[PDB]
DNA sequence: TTACCTCCATTTTTGTTCGTTGTATTTATTGCAATTTTCGTGCCAATTTCTG
DNA sequence: CAGAAATTGGCACGAAAATTGCAATAAATACAACGAACAAAAATGGAGGTAA
């Protein structure tokens, strides 16, 4: 993970009852940005035709 | 007995929760007529034209065209104050639906739907409308010269309203088509080493069942399943090799080297009745290098041959496939002269049987060939 | 061949590696499971266990 | 033979109050079915159709396309309610497969098991025998005499093979003595409701006792109950067997256009099976002594069908896992009532975070 | 960069976390006086002395860490891998002390108690009491909502009882089961049942004609019955009972 | 670009229902208005969470469109959440605020001694708000302040009275907020959150519905607000170990010795030694978390004068514990006290207890046996939850039938209610057991023959003073169980309904209402079991009686 | 022990209840809650009670 | 209404009865094309009606006096 | 020794709600007699093609 | 702008081939598939004990 700079205190309700608040500058930095790959495959086959 | 050097994996887990697997159901699916009719309930119809409009998209195919006439379906309504008009009226409200030109009578009548949808700003909007609603024959047969003298427009115009015309969609119900066409498995191999094709059966097809003889009759019925089994793979397996065997030429050096064999051949190779081999060779095929072929494609009828024996029926289509195929443009070859070129490699077919091959291969005669 | 691959792919003590981080590897490959073939079942099992 | 009230017709819907409850007749279950079940074979394959007098048969459940005969010389709408010819099929909507069952015809009588393990057994408390010796009888292991006449011997006797020997050996034919299902259907038949109710009712308000008269209250309620409603006792052994329709037990549809039988069509097939075996044993009058075996394995079919595992070895079809019945369709947490009409899936609805 | 509840701690009992911040803010703030080294170019001797200070800082420890065996260039990249803060190790059962901590605290200098005063981003106002502030190690959970979110109005039903699919790759419908059911008669909703029950899942008419009244902007159901009753009836004649409606 | 303001327009008035699984229940099924946001996640009101026992750390809500008029109407009048404020089981409010709503309640309505600003005198709440904000004076001073308060007169009306109150300079802000018709003395105290609860239960039987559902919004306003301006955090300094712990144990040690050699000298056997050991252990950790409560609830302050006094603590544990936002007494006790005895998932209490708390750290003895309770605490939510959910569907379906279908069916029979005392202290009284029943018999005059109460009489809190005036120990009232009703109970006989305050109406469905209240707290608490950690809950099993009180002795 | 077979089959022991009831011919009135819920029709309860009076009415 | 409906229930005196009649209400003023009786504030069919019998307009008498007077009147075209 | 009551052994039923989910091998033939279907080619009529 | 000719298709001919009901089928030496069976609670039947 990522270290953060945290503080322990009430904020509006906006970290009731579990929730969390972030800044703005965490996602201005790509902190916790993540990279995600699929993979599609296609098929060609015989056929009767 | 080889290993398959790539593949596709299945997406899933390789093991389930313990617990079973519900019962098969299944899934709606939607289809051309599913839509057209969801399409008709959210319309303001009335009673009559609603029953009308179901009987219309009853009678509708999978590209998207109307197969019965309109006299069946104002005669399938079953009244008698209904008329001809209100029919047309409904089956004109129905054209109009998505995807535009449905349910119409041909190919004229569906480009005309679909070119009245356009804005007058089009570039050539009237020209096509014109060529579509009068001369269609001499646009298909590529006469280009006529239609600049009925049409009396230079060669700019007219190339781009051909171009509008190819611009359009000719089977307008296959957007919404099936979901995925379904695939056969191959029921038999033949492959080659030593010089030789070697035919074997498909492996990843054929499982040994376990054999349920512990708490023991019932076992002795079991056991007739398995050799009802025995010989029925027993005798696909010696069918197909006789017929690979009577077939080596056509395998290596492909068509043109096939021979006129019937079901008699085989029955008499076999040493059984001809009804068992026309049953075992329904609906199965064999794969090959070369392709996929039905096991019963290899019989066909023969002509007389000069020099003694027959030619098989697939041979000459091959032949006059391939003589068609290096023709001059300028002077297509013509079907007495294709008879006369053919008859001088001991091939003795008549006018008609060259004719009924031609159609059968789905080539233009000679005058709509020529360049 | 047949029972080999069918041991080694469709078994129930078989399982797809876990592989978000490298703990999630060495935490399943370090595993200890009761059941399986031979073993006890999630309805057989008890409670002392 | 009008196009607006045939579509208006076919939406209406049906007002009811009550819902009734009760047994089957063998008329009833001839009625119920649109045609007769005889091969076992599903979906015929050198041209993908189903059979004909098969589990899918066109011509006995319906058309498999809305509005075309199987062959094919009727396809249209004009031609509604028009039976082709030919193959026999009508032409009319495909959605009827949810609402057509058939039959079969049992080549021997057959017992119901849930009227015959359920405790308490109500064959059993009918006639008030042990279940013991009604299993006994049923599944061929001994004889039970239906009339003494002038023997010695009395009515719902056990025999064994030697003892039904000896007395044949003795007496002759002034006696009847059976097995099987047959016997128990001879034995219902020939009771009577009120005369029985009645001595059992003098029966009990003579002698003093509580066994006694708890058994003969549960015995008289049971013979009262049979009495008040329609129903006879000799329709709990089963002569015809009906069929679900097709569409509620699909085939499994596989890759390659291929499909494997489910757990309903696999049971039906075996019945199927057997049935057609002791019918030909029956017409080439074979020794007895195969038939009862024979008759037997007829009778487990049946009931592995109706209810698998209730009694004996469950079946398995593959994975040594049981093949889901009837029954199994009806109750627990995943039948019918708990699964589907009391909590079900809905559209207008999501969900989130 | 994150604020949190503390009334999450207490009523949780996993006190650890808090320690972590201490000693963490403790981390921190190495590296801070390491890092102003670095931006005013002070000489070698006074870092490596810094850091071999910072390093023999404890109560007994098990690790010996001797710089004199560094050459310069050893000691300015070990100084530049630590200018964004010291890592420390503390061991599951024999980890590091409140008295440690504090010392470490007092070396980097910061407050012992571990709380500073905070003020107001939006009124400039400073709170009241001091506020604890550290720095703690969070994770990102692989339960993104991209994946949880999902709605449906219409879709494909099954084929045997005409019932809604289940899941988002089936694009299927929420489950209404008992328990909604009994809440729904406890309020005495009978209208909002009913219309969950026959219009929403099974009335293969009624679906329809909903729709249709829904897209003319009339609001009203012409409920029928559900097809899983009718498919009930089928199964429990199958089995030889006769059941049916009457009157 | 247009269908966004179609959207908007077609959802302006259309309730959608909330559903969250599982539905233990009525509550679980709740509608609301929509607002359209920006996001890919639901936002909740906090006041409802309570109801659906919802958390924000991963929890999922299914979402439902009514489409009919009639499930509209029924959204917005009977499922809407402003309709829910009292609970069907209790008749208690369930929108009640906790968490940070009451540590903001009880931190700003509290006093200090010499505060900023002590002692002047403030002419009506908005002077305390102008001082407060301009930080002139604190937010605990304490001051005297013009207050004027509106009493409901006998024919419904509002009589103004002004005065002069001691109070803080909080509960002068927060008394802006409190609606006319209320008391003074409600706010004039520290608010806990029995205080909110019972306010709020206050301010419905006394305004109505309307100002209750303005009054929650801005309590819960107000409390945010307060709470995010005290800056109230939690450190390690906080929990304090009290001295005489270790001290407590040592002698519980000693005793447990005594008995063990008392197993060896044949005198006892194996199980009264075990038992004796449980609740020597028990009444020493009963003594540690006193000593440790009592140590942690009284600070030392300098008065004006100059002289020391002591007064109530601002410890963030103590004000977190005693306020009753978050946390129970028995997960407090384990930080700065002794962990205590541990139970196996079987039910049995170990021997062994743990003399550590989490401030100081446990050994690995005691993290070993300590997993006991954690493997108990575990196995309970995975498995002892079907144990309650069979008893719930049994409950369902054997009293679905049970609806209200008349009005009065005449019976004079019933049964006699009288208060439940249990030990020196009366654990209910007869005013909770008679509140909202009807009345079978005329109730006679506690000394006279002399009618009190007419019979066939709704007992509302009005009745049920007066009963408490003269000091009525029984009362006769109607129940169900004896009902003249054909297939159904009368309103009569069943009485007031539970979530409206007015009697019931015809058509309800009680028996589902019934068997969901008894239903849902066996399965709660069965999956609340985890939080105290697998602790042992046992009391020492006393050896005598003790009387508390002068009078009498009868035995039966 | 109820009156009614779909209260009961729907409830527990599916293949008992629906053996005795059919031999006992049974009849079924759906009264209760949940025999309306099984066929989709208004309960007999709140917002639905009124309705269900004037059918009886009716009847 | 947009709130509680506290007063319509007092109106009314039951609250299954008031889903009823506004209901009735709701779908007269929807697919009948009745003007309502107080001005609407871009409201739908449902609050209007709340709001109504809010202000005493509208009950089970009123729309039963209503519907018996309009069908009168359709008798006195009739004839 | 008579009928009546009681305790031991075997059988049958049940065990929370969402969200995630997950199976395959192909399955009877087999010989006739009659039947129906289809092959090569002839013959004449109705287009296209041809120069004049 | 025209009638004489190439060209292609519908109809027809015997005759050879592909397709369908309809009674009629095995079958032996040999173990070896499993699993290994939960906790309570209620009901019913059978062996034993008892009032008389
Ligand atoms: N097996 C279960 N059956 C039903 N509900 C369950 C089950 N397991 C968990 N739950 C639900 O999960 C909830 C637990 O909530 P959650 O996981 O957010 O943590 P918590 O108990 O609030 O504690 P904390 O967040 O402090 O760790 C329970 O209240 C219950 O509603
Ligand atoms: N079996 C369950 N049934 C219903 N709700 C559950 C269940 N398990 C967990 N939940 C709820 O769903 C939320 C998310 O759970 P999830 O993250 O999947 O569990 P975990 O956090 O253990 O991985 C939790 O807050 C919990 O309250
Ligand atoms: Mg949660
Ligand atoms: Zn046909
Ligand atoms: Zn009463």
């Amino acid at each position: 993970g990522q270290n953060m700079r945290v503080a322990f205190m009430p904020w509006n309700g906006y970290n009731f009852e579990d929730s969390i608040l972030v800044s703005e500058r965490v996602v201005q930095e790509d902190r916790f940005t993540t990279i995600h790959i699929q993979e599609l495959a296609c098929v060609s086959r015989d056929t009767k035709l | 007995d080889t290993i398959y050097t790539a593949g596709t994996p299945s997406g899933t887990s390789g093991d389930y929760i313990d617990d079973e697997l519900p019962v098969y159901q299944g899934e709606t699916t939607q289809t051309l007529q599913d839509y057209l009719m969801w399409q008709v309930e959210l319309t303001p119809f009335s009673d009559t034209d609603r029953a009308i409009a179901t009987s219309i998209v009853d009678a509708v195919d999978e590209t998207g065209y109307l197969t019965v006439p309109l006299e069946d379906i104002l005669e399938s309504i079953g009244d008698e104050e209904i008329d001809i008009d209100e029919v047309e009226a409904v089956l004109k409200r129905i054209q109009r639906f998505d995807p535009v030109g449905v349910a119409a009578k041909d190919l004229r009548d569906c480009l005309l739907i679909q070119l009245s949808q356009f804005d007058k700003t089009t570039p050539w909007l009237e020209e096509a409308r014109l060529i579509i609603s009068d001369h269609l024959d001499l646009l298909a047969n590529h006469d280009f010269r006529t239609l600049m003298r009925v049409t009396r427009l230079k060669e700019d115009v007219l190339k781009e309203a051909v171009n509008l015309i190819q611009s359009l969609d000719p089977r307008p119900g296959q957007s919404i088509q099936t979901g995925e066409p379904e695939y056969v498995i191959p029921d038999v191999l033949v492959r080659k080493h030593n010089g030789h094709w070697t035919v074997e059966l498909n492996s990843d097809s054929i499982p040994r069942l376990q054999i349920n003889q512990h708490y023991a009759s019932n076992l002795q019925d079991a056991k007739w399943l398995i050799k009802s089994l025995e010989s029925r793979n027993d005798t696909l397996l010696r069918v197909s090799r006789c017929i690979v065997e009577q077939q080596q030429a056509f395998f290596e050096q492909g068509e043109e080297y096939m021979k006129p064999m019937v079901l008699a051949d085989i029955a008499q190779a076999v040493e059984m009745h001809e009804s068992t081999i026309s049953r075992v060779t329904t609906q199965k095929y064999l794969h090959s290098p070369r392709g996929i072929f039905e096991l019963k494609y290899f019989f066909s009828s023969h002509v007389n041959t000069e020099g003694g024996g027959e030619a098989s029926s697939t041979a000459i289509r091959a032949l006059v496939k391939k003589l068609i195929a290096a023709e001059n443009p300028a002077k297509p070859l013509s079907d007495s002269k294709l008879t006369s070129l053919l008859s001088e490699q001991g091939i003795m077919v008549a006018r008609r049987t060259v004719a009924k091959y031609r159609e059968s291969l789905s080539i233009p005669p000679s005058n709509q060939r020529k360049q | 061949s047949a029972a080999v691959k069918e041991f080694f792919g469709s078994s129930q003590l078989s399982q797809f590696m876990d592989q978000n981080n490298p703990l999630s590897e060495i935490t399943h490959k370090r595993r200890i499971s009761a059941l399986g073939p031979g073993g006890l079942t999630r309805e057989r099992a008890g409670f002392e266990v | 033979k009008d196009l607006l009230k045939f579509l208006k017709a076919q939406t209406k819907t049906e007002e009811f109050d009550a819902i009734k409850i009760a047994l089957a007749s063998p008329d009833m279950i001839r009625s119920w079915s649109f045609g007769e079940v005889k091969k076992p074979e599903t979906i015929n394959y050198r041209t993908f159709k189903p059979e004909r007098d098969g589990l899918f048969c066109a011509r006995i459940f319906g058309p498999v396309k809305d509005y075309e005969c199987l062959c094919g010389k009727y396809k249209r709408l004009k031609h509604r309610g028009v039976i082709c010819e030919k193959c026999g099929v009508e032409v009319t909507q495909t959605k009827v497969r949810r609402e057509r069952m058939g039959h079969i015809e049992l080549a021997s009588p057959t017992a119901h098991i849930w009227f015959l393990k359920s405790l308490p057994s109500r064959i059993g408390l009918l006639l008030d025998m042990p279940l013991r010796d009604i299993e006994r009888v049923l599944y061929f292991e001994s004889y039970v005499v239906i009339e003494g006449g002038m023997t010695n011997l009395e009515r719902q006797q056990i025999l064994t093979e030697e003892q039904y020997l000896d007395a044949l050996e003795e007496f002759g034919d002034e006696f009847d003595a059976k097995m099987g299902a047959e016997a128990i259907q001879a034995l219902l038949k020939s009771m009577d409701l009120e005369q029985e109710c009645e001595q059992l009712r003098e029966e009990l308000n003579e002698t003093n006792s509580e066994t006694k008269r708890k058994k003969l209250t549960k015995r008289i309620k049971l013979l009262e109950a049979f009495v008040q409603s329609g129903n006879k006792p000799e329709w709990m052994i089963l002569t015809v067997l009906p069929v679900l329709p097709p569409d509620l037990r699909p085939l499994v549809p596989l890759d390659g256009g291929r499909f494997a039988t489910s757990d309903l069509n696999d049971l039906y097939r075996r019945v199927i099976n057997r049935n057609n075996r002791l019918k030909r044993l029956l017409d080439l009058a074979a020794p007895d002594i195969i038939v009862r075996n024979e008759k037997r394995m007829l009778q487990e079919a049946v009931d592995a069908l109706l209810d698998n595992g209730r009694r004996g070895r469950a079946i398995t079809g593959s994975n040594k896992r049981p093949l889901k019945s009837l029954a199994d369709m009806i109750k627990g947490k995943q039948g019918r009532f708990r699964q589907n009409l009391l909590g079900k899936r809905v559209d207008y609805s999501g969900r989130s975070v | 960069d994150i604020v949190l509840n503390p009334l999450g701690v207490p009523s949780r009992m996993n006190i650890g976390q808090i320690l972590e911040t201490h000693l963490g803010m403790a981390a921190k703030g190495i590296g801070d006086k390491i890092n102003a080294m670095l931006k005013q170019q002070q000489e070698v001797a006074k870092l490596r002395e810094f850091i071999q200070r910072a390093y023999d800082l404890g109560a007994d420890v098990r690790q010996k860490v001797d710089l004199s065996t560094f050459s310069d260039e050893e000691v300015m990249r070990l100084a530049e891998n630590l200018r964004k803060g010291m890592p420390i190790a503390t061991p599951v059962f024999d980890g590091a002390k409140e008295a440690e901590i504090k010392e470490l605290l007092k070396l980097g200098d910061l407050p012992t108690s571990g709380q500073i005063r905070l003020y107001d981003g939006r009124t400039g106002e400073q709170f009241e009491r001091p506020v604890t502030v550290g720095y703690m190690y969070m994770l990102k959970l692989n339960h993104l909502v991209d994946d949880k979110m999902h709605a449906r109005s219409t879709g494909s039903y099954s084929l045997v009882t005409q019932q809604p699919l289940g899941g988002k790759a089936q694009f299927g419908g929420q489950r209404f089961g008992e328990m909604e059911v009994w809440a729904l008669e406890a309020y005495g909703a009978a209208y909002t049942l009913q219309e969950m029950l026959t219009v929403k899942s099974d009335d293969v008419n009624g679906r329809t004609k909903m729709y249709k009244n829904i897209v003319d902007g009339n609001h009203q159901m012409e409920p029928g019955m559900p097809e899983s009753f009718n498919v009930l009836l089928k199964e429990i004649r199958s089995l030889g009972i006769n059941i049916e409606l009457e009157d | 670009a247009v269908v966004w303001d179609i959207l908007d327009e077609v959802i302006r008035e259309h309730p959608v229902l909330l559903n969250r699984a599982p539905t233990l229940h009525r509550l679980g099924i709740q509608a609301f208005e929509p607002v359209l946001i920006e996001g890919k996640a639901i936002q909740l009101h906090p006041l409802v969470c309570a109801a659906y026992n919802a958390d924000f750390d991963g929890d999922q809500m299914a979402v439902h469109v009514p489409l009919t008029l009639e499930a509209q109407l029924e959204a917005r009048a009977l499922m809407m959440s402003t309709n829910n404020i009292l609970s069907p089981a209790n008749g208690e409010p369930i929108i009640v605020p906790s968490q940070d709503v009451v540590l903001g309640l009880y931190y700003m309505t509290r006093d200090c001694v010499n505060a900023k600003g002590e002692g002047m005198v403030l002419t009506g709440p908005k002077e305390a708000e102008r001082l407060y904000r301009s930080g002139l004076a604190s937010l605990h001073a304490r001051v005297k302040v013009r207050i004027t308060e509106y009493e409901k007169d006998a024919n419904g009306e509002l009589v103004a009275k002004t005065s002069l109150k001691d109070t803080t300079v909080g509960r002068a802000i927060l008394w802006m907020i409190v609606p006319k018709g209320l008391p003074y003395s409600i706010v004039n105290q520290a608010l806990g959150k029995k205080a909110i609860s019972k306010m709020l239960n206050t301010c419905y039987r006394i305004l109505g519905l309307k100002p209750t559902v303005i009054f929650a919004d801005q309590i819960m306003y107000t409390g945010f607000a307060y709470a995010a301006r005290s800056g109230a955090s939690v450190g390690i300094d906080d929990m304090v170990i009290p001295e005489k712990k270790h001290e407590i144990i040592s002698e519980a040690e000693a005793e447990v010795a005594e008995i063990q050699e008392q197993f060896q000298s044949g005198l006892v056997t194996a199980g009264e030694r075990y038992n004796k050991v449980i609740d020597i252990w028990a009444a020493a950790n009963d003594r540690v978390s006193k000593a440790m409560m009592d140590n942690l609830q009284t600070e030392t302050v300098i008065n004006r004068d100059g002289q020391e006094e002591k007064q109530v603590s601002f410890n963030s544990i103590y004000m977190m514990a005693d306020s009753g936002a978050r946390g129970s007494a028995a997960q407090i006790r384990q930080l700065a006290g002794m962990r205590g005895l541990m139970a196996k998932p079987d039910g049995s209490i170990i021997e062994t207890p743990i003399t550590a708390n989490f401030r100081e750290g446990l050994n690995v003895l005691q993290y070993f046996i300590s997993t006991h309770g954690a493997r108990k605490g575990l196995a309970d939510t995975a498995l002892k939850t079907a144990n309650s959910g069979y008893l719930t569907r049994r409950l369902v379906d054997v009293a679905q039938d049970l609806v209200v279908t008349e009005d009065d069916c005449g019976t004079h029979e019933g049964i006699m209610m009288t208060p439940v005392i249990e030990g020196g202290d009366v654990k209910e009284p007869l005013r909770d057991r008679v509140l909202g029943r009807v009345t079978a018999e005329d109730v006679l005059k506690p000394g006279t023959a002399d009618i009190l109460v007419p019979r066939n009489t709704l007992l509302h809190e009005q009745w049920c003073d007066l009963l408490e005036e003269n000091s009525v120990d029984a009362v006769k009232v109607r129940s169900v169980v004896s009902c003249d009703t054909d297939f159904g109970v009368c309103a009569h006989c069943y009485g007031r309904d539970l979530a409206r305050g007015h009697i019931i109406n015809k058509g309800e469905a009680i028996g589902v209402i019934a068997a969901q209240s008894i239903g849902e707290p066996g399965t709660q608490l069965t999956m609340r079991t985890f939080h105290i950690g697998g602790a042992a809950s046992r009391a020492a099993a006393e050896s005598s009686i003790q009387v508390k009180n002068k009078g009498s002795i009868k035995l039966s | 022990a109820t009156e009614s077979f779909i209260s009961a089959a729907s409830f527990q022991e599916t293949t008992r209840v629906l053996t005795e009831a059919a031999v006992a011919g049974k009849r079924d009135e759906l009264r209760g809650l949940k025999e309306n819920v099984i066929v989709g029709r208004l309960i007999p309860a709140g917002t639905g009670y009124a309705y269900h009076q004037d059918r009886m009415r009716r009847r | 209404a947009r709130v509680t409906v506290q007063d319509a229930v007092e109106k009314i005196g039951n609250r299954f009865d008031l889903v009823l009649v506004a209901a009735r209400r709701a779908r007269q003023m929807q697919v009948g094309g009745k003007d309502p009786l107080v001005p609407e504030e871009n409201d739908k069919t449902t609050v209007i009606a709340l709001r109504e019998i809010e202000e005493g307009l509208i009950n089970n008498q009123i729309l039963d006096v209503r519907e018996r007077q309009e069908q009168q009147e359709q008798e006195a075209a009739e004839l």
